[PDB]
């Protein structure tokens, strides 16, 4: 949706970051 | 004569490259808005730490401890061909001066010379070493900002207590500053150049910028020190 | 945990520079006396033994 | 030999090796010891700059002494392993997942 | 950032602490260093848990 698009666009060793399911 | 130095006297604390980050360093720099003894001589000067040097004709720097042959002393003479840095137990006069083929002053390191403009030199003496920093930037110090790139390192070992300059007899005037240990915050650019330094002991906004590791602060309350 | 291992080793170091004076001391036509030896100092140069 | 009175400048001859690319080794660049790949760098340095860093206080780019080129550093690909499996009462087969 | 702190030991590099030093004191120094690093990791895990 356009509101979801706007909200997603506004929001911006050895340690590993897993991806969500 | 006295004259306030606005913001000049910023040199690279190391040879490490950084890209568009902020690096908090604690080395010996020149503080901002500190008075410098702008001379107009046409003796001997004390050496605490640092001979931040800027002139707009003169070549030469006496370095040593007693200035005599009782201990090791340093000598620098700059001419059109090269630079000779002679260190030995050399005997000096009270007011040495140059002439340019005759020497009236009384290991070497031969390299490129150090040559309107403004020859800003920052000298350091720590860990038994001697470091020369320079930047010849064309233009009461002018309003602006520039970095001071490093140069050759001279292993000496001895400590330096007093220094002196030279007069090149073909004069001019030179500023003299003094460094004290404090903490800066330097803003490296994307290419790797120092373009903005902010202190950590000034009006409290500067200390807030030091303690938040950023150049722009928003409204609110910040506990710093 | 899986970790790929290095397969060889390299090392980099700068040039052998200034060509340290030792042939003029270890191979000389004339030498000093046994009581009046001349001390020679070699520095500002990476040595080659 | 005179020791513990002055900075040391009469050092021994430290040897040099050949070039390497795209294969991570235990390099040593003028005393900078680390492990990581050696790739061609798109960055641009300055003549007084030896090695670079980043935000995380880690070495990313290094300059070799034998050339005026610069070689990037990226660590060897590490990652945990996982075992996809059903119940051992059902089957003995497993599937390996690399993270 | 905490990975590269001396923790009161001789140095902060494994290839410097396990090569230049002598193992009677190198064992104690690396024990202190890994104790500090493990303490930092435990602090991070507790913060993540909360
Ligand atoms: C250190 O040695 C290397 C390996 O020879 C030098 O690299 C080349 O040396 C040849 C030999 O004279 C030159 O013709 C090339 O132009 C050099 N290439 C580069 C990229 O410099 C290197 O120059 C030496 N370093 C010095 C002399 O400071
Ligand atoms: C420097 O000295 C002058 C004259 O003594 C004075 O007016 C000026 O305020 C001084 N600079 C600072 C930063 O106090
Ligand atoms: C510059 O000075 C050096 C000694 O300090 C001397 O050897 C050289 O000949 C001089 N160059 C001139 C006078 O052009
Ligand atoms: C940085 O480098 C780019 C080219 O790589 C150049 O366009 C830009 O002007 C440079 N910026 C500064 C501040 O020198």
């Amino acid at each position: 949706s356009p509101i979801e698009d706007l909200l997603f666009n506004k929001v911006t060793n050895g340690l590993t970051v897993l991806p969500p399911l | 004569s006295y004259t306030n130095s606005f913001t000049r006297g910023v040199y690279y604390p190391d040879k490490v490259f950084r890209s568009s980050v902020l690096h908090s360093t604690q080395d010996l720099f020149l503080p901002f808005f500190s008075n410098v003894t702008w001379f107009h001589a046409i003796p001997v000067l004390p050496f605490n730490d640092g001979v931040y040097f800027a002139s707009t004709i003169i070549r030469g720097w006496i370095f040593g401890t007693t200035l005599d042959s009782k201990t090791q002393s340093l000598l620098i003479v700059n001419n059109a061909t090269n630079v000779v840095i002679k260190v030995c137990e050399f005997q000096f006069c009270n007011d040495p001066f140059l002439d340019e083929s005759e020497f009236r002053v009384y290991f070497e390191y031969v390299s490129q010379p150090f040559l309107k403009n403004l020859r800003e030199f920052v000298f350091k003496n720590i860990d038994g070493y001697f470091k020369i920093y320079s930047k010849h930037t064309p233009i009461d110090l002018p309003q602006g900002f520039s970095a001071l790139e490093p140069l050759v390192d001279l292993p000496i070992g001895i400590n330096i207590t007093r220094f002196q300059t030279l007069l090149a007899l073909h004069a001019a005037a030179y500023y003299v500053g003094y460094l004290q240990p404090r903490t800066f915050l330097l803003k490296y650019n994307e290419n790797g150049t120092i373009t903005d330094a902010v202190d950590c002991a000034l009006d409290p906004l500067s200390e807030t910028k030091c303690t938040l590791k950023s150049f722009t602060v928003e409204k609110g309350i910040y506990q710093t020190s | 945990n899986f970790r790929v291992q290095p397969t060889e080793s390299i090392v980099r170091f700068p040039n052998i520079t200034n060509l340290c004076p030792f042939d003029e001391v270890f191979n000389a036509t004339r030498f000093a006396s046994v009581y009046a030896w001349n001390r020679k100092r070699i520095s500002n140069c990476v040595a080659d033994y | 030999f005179e020791l513990l009175h002055a900075p040391a400048t009469v050092c021994g001859p430290k040897k040099s090796t050949n070039l390497v690319k795209n294969k991570c080794v235990n390099f040593n660049f003028n005393g900078l010891t680390g492990t990581g790949v050696l790739t061609e760098s798109n960055k641009k340095f300055l003549p007084f700059q030896q090695f670079g860093r980043d935000i995380a206080d880690t070495t990313d780019a290094v300059r070799d002494p034998q050339t005026l080129e610069i070689l990037d550093i990226t660590p060897c690909s590490f990652g945990g392993v996982s075992v996809i499996t059903p119940g051992t009462n059902t089957s003995n087969q497993v599937a390996v997942l690399y993270q | 950032k905490q990975l590269s702190s001396k923790f009161g030991a001789i140095s902060s590099v494994l290839n410097d602490i396990l090569s230049r030093l002598d193992p009677p004191e190198a064992e104690v120094q690396i024990d202190r260093l890994i104790t500090g690093r493990l303490q930092s990791l435990q602090t991070y895990v507790t913060q993540q848990l909360i």
